């Protein structure tokens, strides 16, 4: 958020941070499993799935 | 007449339910279903629906109550009609 | 003149009468009871069976055949579609409706009470289960009612007489379809007093 | 290719998908409808 | 302005809650905050929903 | 307005009839996409 | 017959036109639709000439110039579409930016 809001505000462009936050929220929908008992113990899945 | 839906939304507090409700009521008044509750003023059916919504004369609850009343009168007439067709 | 040797309430005779009224052609109707059928019938039909039609040189039993002959000779209004696949499906339905549910009417009447009411429950659940079908198209898989309705609506007419009544949901579409056909004027003009007592 | 050799199955769960196939988007005015639909499913 | 409060915040004096748990900061709330010296407010964010 | 080869004419007839309603069906371009996927070795199909 | 009438443009079709336009909003969209104000619904005023007359206050939204830029008009058909246009995409609802 800070690093992109800086680019945007150097040009005087207002954006609420909610939007960057949701883009990030999408950027990390995946998770790699460590311990298990129902999953393959080593793969990347949806954090909503886990 | 109509320029904004702010108060209509104030009634049905969604602006997404408002569209669905107004479309229901307007399709009612447009195909041969019903007749306005607010005096029509050479307005089209959708704007009339909105004008009704604003007055608190239409919402989802009102429409469902009216619909069940309609179905029950339908049942009454239809049973009487089958009985008549019998004899 | 074409003469029909109708049964008083024989659903077969009912269908034949319905299609006759549908084509709406004049005919010397003759009610017959299976005890002492008229001599002429036994002179013509070796099976001595009703319903049965004559057309001045031609005699037919087996209501299915009769309806086919009528629809083939008296076109307007059509009661079977053009598409041989559609015709085939309608013939299959005409057969299956019979094979499955006429042999349930036959339990409820000509069988014991236990069989009667078990089959009543079975039939009832069948009709209620397929009720959503009529809920889409006006008639039984059509837009215009056809010979499948000539097969179906009679049995549906005698439903109170079989003491079979309806649940909540299935009754909705059942009655919709009923008043659809129960209102159809050919249905009425085909009816007799022997039948209305049932409904 | 990958989806084929995996035999994937696409519940449509989304905006792009529901637009492709051309039906009511599950957002906004469509939301209501879609809700009701998934209630009709997972049930009778 | 517009976020909602992940947890009630207190004045420079402690335990003197001036806006409770989640409460959408409108212009009135933001002004009341700037009246005090609120330094850092925790806030519910989508990335943590 | 674009693709449903049958819905679009139903819509026209409704419009001239004073009844503004729509039957969605399925866009023809989507059927084309299906056929072009199936024409690879890939079996894609609607499910129910 | 009606097709022939509107081809003749008999002076009755203009009255009928003013009638079917009455409350029917239309969508206006400018070429590079960057954000959601790039499409807004308006109520049409029947106008001579061949140029679409656009309110000045919305120009900045469309990022429009009157130096040759063209806009596209679409007509929502169903009742639901007209109500969406009036309630969601009407110009008088988009006064604050969602950014
Ligand atoms: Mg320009």
């Amino acid at each position: 958020v800070n690093e992109v809001q800086d680019v945007y505000r150097l040009q005087g462009v207002k954006i609420n941070d909610k939007h960057i936050e949701v883009i990030v929220r999408q950027m990390l929908r995946k998770a790699t499993i460590v311990n298990a008992g129902s999953s393959d113990f080593l793969e990347g899945e949806q954090v909503e799935y886990s | 007449a109509r320029v904004t839906v702010q108060d209509a939304v104030e009634k049905i507090g969604n602006r997404f339910d408002l569209v669905l409700v107004a479309a229901r009521r307007a399709r009612q008044m447009q195909v041969g279903g019903k007749d306005p509750l607010v005096p029509e003023e050479n307005d089209k059916t959708t704007v009339i629906a909105l004008r009704e919504i604003e007055e608190g004369l239409i919402n989802n609850q009102i429409l469902d109550v009216r619909e069940r009343q309609e179905q029950q009168e339908q049942e009454a007439a239809e049973l009487q009609a089958v009985t008549a067709i019998a004899e | 003149v074409m003469t029909l040797f109708s049964g008083p309430t024989d659903i077969y005779s009912h269908q034949v009468r319905i299609v006759l009224a549908e084509k709406g052609v004049s005919f010397e109707i003759e009610h017959v009871e299976k005890d002492n059928p008229p001599q002429d019938l036994i002179d013509l039909n070796p099976n001595q069976s009703v319903p049965t039609l004559v057309d001045r040189e031609l005699t037919l039993w087996e209501s299915r055949i009769i309806m086919e002959y009528l629809d083939e000779r008296f076109p307007h209004p059509p009661l079977m579609p053009v598409y041989p696949v559609a015709r085939g499906e309608s013939r299959l339905y005409m057969h299956r409706i019979e094979k499955d549910w006429y042999t349930l009417m036959n339990t409820i009447i000509n069988g014991s009470a236990s069989e009667a009411d078990a089959a009543r429950k079975q039939l009832r659940e069948e009709l209620l289960a397929i009720a959503p079908v009529f809920g889409q198209k006006p008639y039984f898989l059509s837009d215009e009612f056809s010979l499948v309705d000539c097969y179906l609506a009679p049995l549906l007419w005698r439903l109170p007489q079989l003491g079979i009544e309806f649940s909540g949901p299935g009754a909705k579409e059942l009655k919709g379809y009923m008043t659809r056909v129960f209102e159809r004027d050919s249905f009425l003009a085909s009816l007799t007093e022997a039948e209305r007592e049932m409904r | 290719t990958e989806a084929a050799v995996a035999g994937k199955r696409d519940e449509l769960r989304g905006l792009k998908e529901n637009v492709i196939v051309g039906r009511l988007i599950p957002a906004g005015t469509g939301y209501a409808y879609h809700q009701d639909r998934m209630r009709r499913r997972a049930a009778g | 302005l517009g976020r909602v409060t992940a947890e009630d915040v207190l004045k420079p004096g402690t335990a003197d809650i001036l806006v409770p748990r989640n409460t959408l900061l409108h212009e009135q709330w933001c002004d009341l905050l700037e009246e005090n010296s609120v330094d850092a407010v925790k806030v519910r964010s989508v990335v943590s929903c | 307005k674009s693709d449903d080869v049958n819905g679009r004419t139903k819509m026209y007839k409704n419009i001239v009839d004073g009844n503004h309603q729509m039957e969605p069906g399925m866009p023809e371009s989507f059927n084309v996409l299906l056929k072009e996927i199936r024409s690879l070795g890939i079996n894609i199909e609607l499910e129910d | 017959a009606a097709k022939k009438m509107v081809e003749r443009e008999e002076a009755v079709v203009w009255d009928i036109l003013d009638e079917v336009i009455r409350e029917h909003p239309v969508l206006l969209n400018r070429a590079p639709t960057l954000h959601r104000l790039g499409i807004q619904a308006f109520e049409p005023v029947l106008i001579e000439g061949k140029a679409i007359q656009l309110h000045p206050l919305v120009c900045a939204a469309y990022n429009a110039d009157f130096d040759g830029d063209q806009m596209a008009v679409h007509v929502p058909l169903t009742l639901e579409a007209q109500l969406e246009a009036r309630a969601l995409m009407m110009s008088t609802n988009n006064i604050l930016s969602p950014a």
